[PDB]
């Protein structure tokens, strides 16, 4: 038994390693990013017909701009989100503008390392978080999509995916994807990899889609928004 | 063994496992260089994508007007280390009207650093920097470590395959003085294309650029901006 | 001033083998009465009693607090404590309050659980103890008590005695102050048994 | 039991199983490390303490090696075991000592600084996280009813006021030395207090000295300051014992 | 407040 | 920092084996009685005296608490002195409070209440001594034991530290309730005896007596006088 | 102040103490909750049974507020806790918005909370899981549950503890319009659900009800043995 | 240091937590304890282990403690333990009566004391206490009470119950014994002693051997009394002319 | 295992973490300090591990008070932290007491809080030792020496690092009682050249420093021309 910040021989923190682990736990999200906007898709992998599917929120508004789709240890999101949500308005407060995605992106991260058990205080994290997070959203430098894992690294992605079978989609998404793609070809693009990837057979009360442009507010897709989609495929 | 996951625990060769541990992180960061002549300090630095579709991690950092960075190693370290240099020039510049000296920012680098490789449950840096600088004393390049060792170099490169980029700067070094800005990075772009697998070429996609001198603010040049810089390695 | 804020008077007074704590009743904020029936003397024991005269609010809080010091020490240790014993405790709780006191300043009457002496004392506000052999005031008629306690006791009285001359000292002392009085109440306690009178007393 | 061993017994300062504390005895076997001996020795008169002094070097500063040190004016000691730690615990008592004449008035008395020693060893004991310090003191200072004094403290808390004592590599054989010697003398006390020290130190290591190779440290009824001898005076007692 |  | 993790914890079979060890030294250390008499206590120790080079009356095993409370030990000396200290501490801040001396048993449990803390509290291993106290209070005497859980049992008679079982049997065959104290005395150095090793001098036994005048260690003249018997 | 690290990673990404503490809640007794059309139910096994006992004194079915109560499964020591936190949190909401808490909001506070024990220092994880049930100030009914990873959703319906694998099993085949359409008929479908894993059936299932504003009744053993041989006359045809 | 921290407060693999469990075994091994209630009070009998010859007797109980003016208390297991827990309850009692002027219902005082028990077992990296209790007491919500609790923070009320030595044994003795709502003092006193008849089978019972505490209910106010050994010798007396009975 | 922890002694009464610490030194190249008439010389062999590294990069030399110098051998960042202890505690002492601190009781002072991390479990001890030098009328010159146990003591010759000994018996040799600073250089510089294993590892650069007389009771860096000449006469005396 070692502590929390102990280096392997490779040069990796065990618990980060260990925490990117998790991340092949969670369910697919998959994000891709175009000149008219970004979109944000997830299996939510309902276990029951008795649970109710509404009840899985797997993409959430960071604010008006930004969206977040997550895959991990879902109960660990929470505290990163919250976080980013509170920064957008404290960014708001003070300077009276939106913040940018990137800087989102980075707030949160710089939470990742931040575990220990004999520096801070009385209870503070005992681990890093497990779990990966695509902001998606629309700032001045355009539509933006960043990707987070647990070691607190982000970075910018035209397209991603993340979870159990992002291996996979990510195969696929080098395919599909072109710079100059619409978002409706997108959006159609996702779930025809969602399609693929799942165990169950999609449709439209098993994922969540929501998108951000540059015209319009963060918006989660409805049922009946999903079933339009879902007929192509 | 028994003498590897603690950081206060010395091994019976008189070594810490941990240090060396935490500098295993930085030899398998991706490749950067850090070059110097009479009047500019050059960082020079490989980029590595997760995926094709992925922008390409970010290596090269502003800290003040004088000084910027090149990091190799975990991330979120380099950007603790970073703020921490921020905070620092801010304040010298707050108490005294003028630049951090490099030598003195590196100082307490080391200083800082040092601090968790002595006490229990805490763990180094993973990381490690060239440090590109203008001051009094001229340009610098520094080379910090988590070790909280550091290294004030007439070159340096740090990452995978970095002895390649070692080996090309040593042998033009004694040039490097006398050299105008263009033949400088010229010169650091070469050493860092010894580092790649001979497919592998340097591209606006992958290389990013870190310049301060005598008449220069610390500049990155990334993407569009290092395409002059690439034309002409000829 | 703080303490005429209220209003009230208590003394004790020793007699053979008996004392007699005594109290007006009255609850006021400054000349307005609002209540005739005001708790001043607390139970500390079979025969053992406190009185507290001052600001009624905090004459509740030292009550109320004395009580859960008081409560812990006789479960903790095998015993009904001792007068002189409760009395170093009502001290030491005021003197933690040395720099912002409460404001009563208590009397305490009773007879020591094995012996059965008498014992009375009273403290100022920040806990310096006083005892006596014949009598203690306390109040913003302590002029006035004095006056009558000076002038009417005397040694080795009877429990009728005792009771006659406590009486006369308070309805007399209360009846040239102001903001004492609406009631006089009166315990004796003896060895064998408590008597509780209230007074026919001016209720002006 | 009999040498039973449960747990992390030998590494912290727990109980083993016949209720001993290995991490304490270890720290006694720590003073014998440095492979000195120091004697101590009262009379009616004066307080003396004599050890070893090995200058295997000849590059160092001789001057800057001893392991006699003032406590207070009227207060010596004679450190034995692991320089560092005797070092620092030279320096609490000296602090321990400042600190009682300013809350109290007057100097600590000999027995209460061994005391106070004694009991700030004992936290160590008994406490998991830090070691006992492995080294041994010897105070001596005259007290003004009782007379002159020798108190030694040592890694287990313990402490103990004497007619005469010992610390160190040859600690046994210098009791032993000792012992045969009070019972001759009438009132089972010392008289003749610096012969004896050198002459017991010199009998349990088989050296016979020179001033160089000895340090004493001296109290006395009449001189109650602590005094170092210096090297001539120290061979006017190596002479005198010399011829007889 | 009683005095001496 | 310092270790905020208990040292004792419950083995699988429910003991506390910290203390039981601790108990171990208390065993193996020097015998110690006390005796209640009908009008006072005794309490009695043998010092494991070697050398004739100690300064037998530079330290001392029998201590007083109050003027009314006295204290003696088996185990191990230097925690004995924690809890001296501590005993002293306690019965002056209630002397502050309550104006009265601290009853025996109060004491007792309040120096009892930190021993329990010393088999819980992070860090830190029990204390390796028992204790006998003795103290006169409300016209009668008290003699009172406490163990290193932070257990207290009041005796009439005791022995305590090598080859106590034995010492328990001695007293449990020689004390009446109606002994007088200078009785009690000379039965305390016999027990003692019966466990010695050595011949017993006024200078490698130490005594404490507690009575309606208080509590105090006999001085060594003393000592000799009642030893002139035995 | 203890501060180690008890919940952390291990290789390929588990989190030990979370799955331990999952591990007591499956040797708990079972619970079971429905929803209903307006009204919504929780039962609850034995646990223990015994003369001696008083009923009352042991109770799993818990209320946080007025318009909101529980039912658990686990370490009942943790669930003590866990309920006068919410019971805490349901006053200070009303404090601070005027409005009862929302099944939701005290459900996503329980589980923020458990959330916390497996990412904090010197603690370990809450050995419970909780059925959370209520109404909305709209009027609709809610069945929540919490884990104790800090994992939470709604249910129509829900078991947790021992045989909770067979009696969700058995929910899932049976929870229809049909079998909710009275107050009497989901009520008796939460005993049918206990009924199948119960001991000696029953004697002892705890049961109580909420309907839409009229607050928390537990049912008394009389009231429920009227709906046991209801059910069991039923099932004979 | 990592090395050295026994982990007093995390799960096994199965969902245990082995310190608590460690601790009932403590218990155990402890002197038997018993609580019954009946319609006109509620008592506690439990076995001395202070039997000793050469003991002073100094004190009016050796496991039984007053709580507050209607509440007592016995234990079982740690005696250190059991003296830091009881200390608690009063301070807890007494914090309730500064507050509201009324004493602490019964119920009350148990869950807070069990709260304190139940954190031991949560954080802190400490041993748990390794004391059970019985506590008995009046209030008028309830009337007279009898509670259980145990090292895991875990409490119940019963109508009787027992706790260390052969407890198992004795409850089932009392299961068959006890009539629900048909008890007195008098026959609750009786069956306590029949029951620690049987479960101190080493060996033959007598007075100096336990004590006995009763609660009720005279003028409005509680009385909490411990049997003198006058008393409980008269009781075995009562039982043993009893066994005589139960053939012809 | 009875090495791990500074707070744990071994059955012999070792601390073998202090040992283990001790080793970092001795495998750490050589420094030496001569104490002479009228001053003190430090010299140090340092290890050239690339040609890159800019000719005074990592300096073992520091300045702790305008009147002491600091020489040091091990790991480097513990020795610099140690520097930087040193010069605190040295301008504390003026602060307080208004005067310069005196040689022995900085030493004293550095050495107690090197002693501090040899006896606990929450922290390592440094893997350092180090020598004090400095100079005054009043004091005349003064040179002592620290380890990682935190022992003191004060020296007319010292040396640390991995040719310690080989160092001591070339000091020996000299009667640096009666001989100068400025020839003193020399002998320092001679004596590093001959330690130094040219076969094992290549290339060093010699560091030297003084506090003297001839610096008015500075510490100061030797000059450039006269370390050159040190150098060019300890080069020829090898031959
Ligand atoms: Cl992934
Ligand atoms: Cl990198
Ligand atoms: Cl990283
Ligand atoms: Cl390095
Ligand atoms: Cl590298
Ligand atoms: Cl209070
Ligand atoms: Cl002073
Ligand atoms: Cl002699
Ligand atoms: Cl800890
Ligand atoms: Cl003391
Ligand atoms: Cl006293
Ligand atoms: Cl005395
Ligand atoms: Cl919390
Ligand atoms: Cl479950
Ligand atoms: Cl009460
Ligand atoms: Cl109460
Ligand atoms: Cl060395
Ligand atoms: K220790
Ligand atoms: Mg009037
Ligand atoms: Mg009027």
């Amino acid at each position: 038994d070692r502590g929390v910040n102990t280096f392997s021989p490779e040069g990796r923190l065990f618990q980060v390693e260990y925490a990117i682990e998790a991340i092949k736990l969670g369910s697919t999200a998959i994000g891709i990013q175009t000149s008219e906007g970004v979109c944000l898709a997830v299996e939510k992998r309902i276990t029951s017909p008795l649970m109710e599917p509404s009840s899985i929120e797997k993409i959430v508004e960071i604010d008006a701009h930004i969206g977040c789709a997550m895959s991990g240890l879902i109960a660990d999101a929470k505290t990163l989100i919250d976080k980013a949500r509170v920064e957008t308005q404290n960014h708001w407060f003070t300077y009276n503008e939106t913040m940018t995605v990137e800087s989102v992106t980075q707030a949160v991260s710089n939470l990742a390392l931040q575990f220990g058990e004999e520096d801070a205080d009385p209870g503070a994290m005992s681990r890093p978080f497990g779990v990966a997070l695509l902001f998606g959203g629309v700032d001045e430098k355009g539509p933006q999509l960043f990707h987070m894992d647990p070691s607190g690294t982000f970075v910018q992605c035209d397209a991603r995916a993340i979870g159990s079978a992002s291996e996979g989609a990510q195969s696929s998404l080098q395919e599909v994807y072109h710079k100059s793609m619409t978002l409706k070809e997108a959006i159609k693009s996702s779930l025809i990899i969602l399609k693929q990837v799942m165990e169950e057979k999609l449709n439209a009360t098993n994922i969540e889609l929501a998108t951000v442009q540059p015209g319009q507010n963060f918006h989660m897709f409805t049922k009946e928004e999903l079933e339009e989609v879902i007929k192509d495929i | 063994n028994q003498y590897d996951n603690d950081v206060t625990v010395w091994s019976p060769q008189g070594r810490i496992h941990q240090i060396e541990y935490a500098m295993e992180a930085v030899k398998q960061g991706s490749a950067t260089v850090g070059l110097k002549s009479k009047t500019h300090a050059v960082l020079v630095a490989l980029k590595r994508a997760q995926s094709e579709l992925a922008a390409h991690q970010k290596k090269i950092l502003h800290v003040d007007n004088h000084i910027g960075i090149s990091i190799a190693g975990l991330t979120a370290d380099a950007r603790l280390l970073c703020n921490f240099m921020r905070q620092e020039c801010l304040d010298s510049r707050f108490v005294f009207d003028r630049p951090l000296p490099v030598s003195r920012l590196v100082s307490l680098i080391g200083s800082k650093t040092q601090i968790p490789t002595q006490r229990y449950g805490r763990r180094p840096y993973g990381v490690g920097l060239l440090i590109a600088g203008y001051d009094d004393m001229g340009p610098h390049i520094f080379q910090t470590c988590p070790s909280a060792n550091y290294f004030d170099c007439r070159a340096m490169s740090i990452g995978a395959r970095s002895q390649s980029a070692r080996t090309y700067l040593e042998r033009h070094m004694s040039e490097f003085m006398e050299c105008n800005l263009n033949e400088l990075v010229k010169h650091g772009l070469r050493a860092l294309r010894e580092t790649l697998p001979a497919e592998q070429d340097l591209t606006t996609k992958n290389v990013s650029i870190g310049i301060v001198g005598k008449d220069l603010e610390f500049t990155i040049y990334d993407d569009d901006d290092v395409s002059p810089f690439l034309e002409g390695l000829e | 001033s703080i303490m005429s804020y209220n209003g009230g008077a208590v003394m004790a007074m020793k007699g053979k083998n008996c004392v007699a704590i005594a109290a007006d009743r009255r609850f006021g904020i400054q000349a307005q009465m609002v209540t005739t029936d005001f708790q001043k003397i607390f139970p500390m024991g079979d025969r053992l009693y406190i009185g507290l005269a001052g600001l009624a609010t905090d004459v509740q809080t030292v009550a109320q607090r004395l009580k859960f010091r008081l409560n812990l020490y006789e479960l903790k240790e095998g015993r009904q404590i001792k007068p002189y014993t409760l009395m170093s405790m009502v001290a030491n709780l005021l003197y933690e309050k040395r720099f912002g006191p409460y404001y009563t300043e208590p009397v305490i009457a009773g007879l020591d659980p094995k012996t059965f002496k008498p014992f009375i004392c009273s403290l100022d506000l920040i806990g310096c103890p006083m005892v006596t052999d014949d009598f203690v005031v306390s109040g913003t008629c302590a002029e006035q008590m004095y006056g009558m306690c000076e002038s009417l006791w005397e040694p080795n009285m009877d429990p009728d005695h005792l009771f006659e001359t406590i009486s006369q000292a308070m309805l007399n002392a209360v009846d040239r102050d102001a903001v004492s009085g609406m009631g006089v109440i009166v315990h004796i306690i003896e060895k064998d048994k408590i008597t509780t009178r209230t007074l026919k007393a001016r209720m002006d | 039991s009999r040498g039973s061993s449960a747990g992390f017994d030998r590494h912290i300062t727990i109980f083993s199983p016949e209720g001993r504390l290995y991490q304490v005895e270890y720290a006694f076997k720590a003073i014998n490390q440095g492979g000195l001996t120091s004697v101590a020795v009262r009379g009616k008169d004066c307080a003396v303490i004599v050890t070893q002094k090995k200058v295997p070097d000849k590059l160092l500063d001789s001057s800057t090696v001893t392991h006699l040190f003032k406590i207070t004016e009227n207060i010596g000691c004679v450190m034995t075991g692991m320089t560092a730690d005797s070092r620092s615990q030279v320096q609490r008592a000296r602090y321990e000592a400042a600190n009682w004449k300013y809350k109290y008035g007057y100097e600590i008395p000999v027995d209460m600084l061994c005391k106070r020693i004694a009991d700030i060893s004992q936290v160590y004991t008994q406490n998991a996280e830090m070691r006992p310090l492995g080294c041994c003191m010897i105070l001596i200072g005259i007290d003004e009813e009782q007379g002159p004094q020798v108190y030694k403290c040592d890694p287990a808390g313990y402490y103990c006021g004497f007619k005469a004592t010992a610390a160190g590599v040859k600690q046994t054989e210098s009791t032993s030395f000792l012992e045969k010697k009070v019972k001759k003398k009438f009132d089972w006390t010392f008289e003749q207090t610096v012969e004896t020290a050198i002459t017991c130190l010199s009998t349990v290591l088989s050296i016979d000295f020179k001033p160089s190779e000895i340090e004493v440290g001296v109290v006395t009824v009449e001189n109650p300051k602590f005094r170092i001898l210096t090297e001539a005076e120290i061979d006017a007692h190596l002479v005198a014992l010399a011829e007889r | 407040i009683i005095t001496x | 920092r310092g270790y905020s993790f208990s040292l004792t914890t419950f083995s699988p079979s429910g003991k506390l084996v910290q203390i039981e060890y601790a108990l171990a030294a208390v065993a193996g250390g020097a015998p110690s009685v006390g005796i209640k008499a009908a009008n006072g206590v005794v309490l009695a120790t043998e010092k494991k005296q070697k050398s004739i080079l100690y300064d037998e009356r530079s330290v001392h095993k029998v201590e007083p608490i109050t003027k009314h409370i006295g204290l003696v030990y088996s185990g191990m000396g230097p925690d004995y002195r924690v809890l001296v200290h501590r005993a002293r501490k306690l019965a002056q801040q209630y002397y502050l409070v309550y104006q009265e001396p601290i009853p025996t048993a109060q004491l007792v449990q309040r120096v009892a209440s930190v021993m329990q803390e010393y088999t819980q509290s992070g860090g830190v291993r029990p204390f390796g001594v028992s204790l006998l106290i003795c103290g006169w209070n409300e016209g009668r005497p008290y003699l009172f034991q406490s163990d290193p859980s932070g257990a207290y049992f009041a005796w009439k008679a005791t022995a305590m530290g090598k080859n106590y079982v034995n010492g328990k049997t001695f007293l449990e065959k020689r004390y009446n309730e109606d002994l007088e104290l200078e009785d009690a005395i000379h039965t305390a150095i016999l027990t003692l005896k019966e466990s010695f090793e050595g011949q017993m001098t006024e200078d490698n036994i130490e005594v404490g007596i507690c009575n309606e005048a208080g509590f105090r260690r006999l001085t060594p003249t003393e000592v000799k006088d009642y030893l002139a018997a035995i | 102040s203890y501060d180690r690290a008890i919940t952390v990673f291990s290789p390929d990404g588990h989190l030990f103490q979370v799955e331990y503490a999952q591990e007591a809640v499956k040797k708990g007794s079972t619970a079971v909750g429905v929803r209903g059309r307006d009204i919504v139910v929780l039962g609850v096994e034995k646990k223990s049974v015994a003369k001696l006992q008083d009923e009352r004194t042991v109770r799993k079915i818990c209320a946080l507020d007025d318009n909101v109560c529980m039912a658990f499964a686990g370490l009942t020591a943790d669930a003590r806790i866990v309920i006068n936190r919410a019971r805490v949190e349901c006053q200070s909401h009303r404090l601070t918005v005027e409005d009862p808490v929302t099944v939701e909001y005290i459900t996503r506070y329980i589980a923020s909370l458990k959330q916390r024990y497996t990412q904090s220092n010197g603690r370990r994880p809450f050995g419970i899981s909780a059925l959370i049930v209520g109404f909305d100030f709209d009027g609709t009914p809610r069945l929540y549950q919490t884990d104790p990873s800090g994992t939470y959703h709604a249910w129509k319906a829900n078991a947790i503890g021992r045989g909770a694998k067979s009696v969700r099993e058995f929910l899932e085949k049976n929870y229809t319009d049909e079998a909710i359409e009275t107050d009497d008929l989901t009520i008796k479908l939460v005993i049918k659900a206990l009924l199948e894993v119960v001991q000696s059936g029953g004697k002892n299932i705890e049961l109580a009800v909420m309907r839409r504003d009229q607050s928390l009744k537990i049912l008394n053993p009389e009231e429920i043995e009227k709906y046991v041989a209801e059910i069991e006359k039923e099932k004979e045809e | 240091s990592r090395r050295y921290d026994s982990r007093t407060t995390i799960f096994s693999p199965e969902g245990r937590l082995y310190q608590v469990e460690y601790a009932m075994e403590a218990i155990g091994h402890a002197g038997t304890c018993l609580g019954i209630l009946a319609n006109d009070g509620v008592l506690l009998a439990a076995e001395r282990r202070n039997i000793h010859k050469l003991l002073d007797e100094v004190f009016f109980s050796e496991k039984i403690y007053k709580l507050n003016e209607d509440m007592a208390c016995s234990v079982a297991g740690i005696t250190s333990d059991a003296n830091v827990l009881t200390n608690e309850l009063r301070l807890i009692a007494q914090r309730y009566l500064l507050q509201y002027q009324e004493p602490i219902p019964c119920e009350q005082l148990v869950t807070a004391l069990c709260d304190i028990k139940q954190a031991y077992t949560q954080f802190g990296g400490k041993r748990p206490f390794g004391v059970s209790l019985l506590y008995i007491g009046w209030d008028k919500h309830y009337g007279f009470q009898l509670y259980q609790s145990d090292p895991s923070g875990n409490y119940g009320g019963w109508k009787a119950t027992c706790i260390g030595n052969n407890s198992a044994a004795a409850v089932s003795m009392l299961k068959q014994d006890y009539k629900e709502g048909e008890m007195t003092l008098k026959s609750a006193l009786a069956l306590a002693i029949k029951v620690l008849n049987k479960t101190m089978d080493v060996s033959k019972l007598s007075a100096e051997k336990v004590e006995i505490a009763t609660l009720t209910r005279e003028n409005g106010k509680t009385v909490i009394r411990v049997l003198k050994q006058k008393e409980v010798e008269q009781l075995i007396k009562k039982h043993e002319e009893e066994e005589a009975k139960a053939e012809r | 295992g009875y090495d791990l922890s500074a707070s744990t002694f071994s059955p012999d009464g070792r601390v073998f973490q202090v040992e283990y610490a001790m080793k970092a030194v001795e495998n750490s190249s050589t420094a030496i300090g001569i104490r002479c008439k009228d001053g003190v010389v430090f010299g140090v062999e340092k290890l050239v591990l690339s040609k890159l590294y800019e000719e005074g990069s990592n300096k073992r030399l520091f300045n702790v008070d305008r009147h002491v110098g600091m020489a040091v051998a091990g790991l480097l960042a513990d020795a610099r932290s140690l520097a930087d202890i040193a010069r605190e505690e040295a301008s504390n002492f003026r602060s307080n007491f208004g005067y310069n601190i005196p040689l022995k009781h900085l030493a004293d002072r550095v050495a107690m809080y090197v002693h501090a991390y040899t006896l606990y479990s929450a922290v390592r001890p440094f893997g350092c030792s180090f020598m004090l030098g400095s100079y005054s009328v009043n004091d005349g010159a003064q040179l002592y020496m620290i380890d990682p146990s935190g022992v003191s003591y004060g020296y007319w010759g010292c040396a640390i690092g991995k040719a310690r000994q080989a160092a001591k018996t070339e000091i020996e040799k000299l009667q640096m009682k009666e001989m100068t600073c400025r020839d003193i250089v020399k002998e320092v510089a001679k004596i590093i050249y001959i330690v130094h294993d040219e076969v094992k590892d290549k290339a060093f650069e010699l560091e030297l420093s003084w506090v003297g007389e001839l610096t008015n009771g500075r510490h100061e860096i030797v000059p450039k021309d006269i370390r050159e000449e040190a150098e060019k006469y300890a080069k020829e005396s090898l031959k």
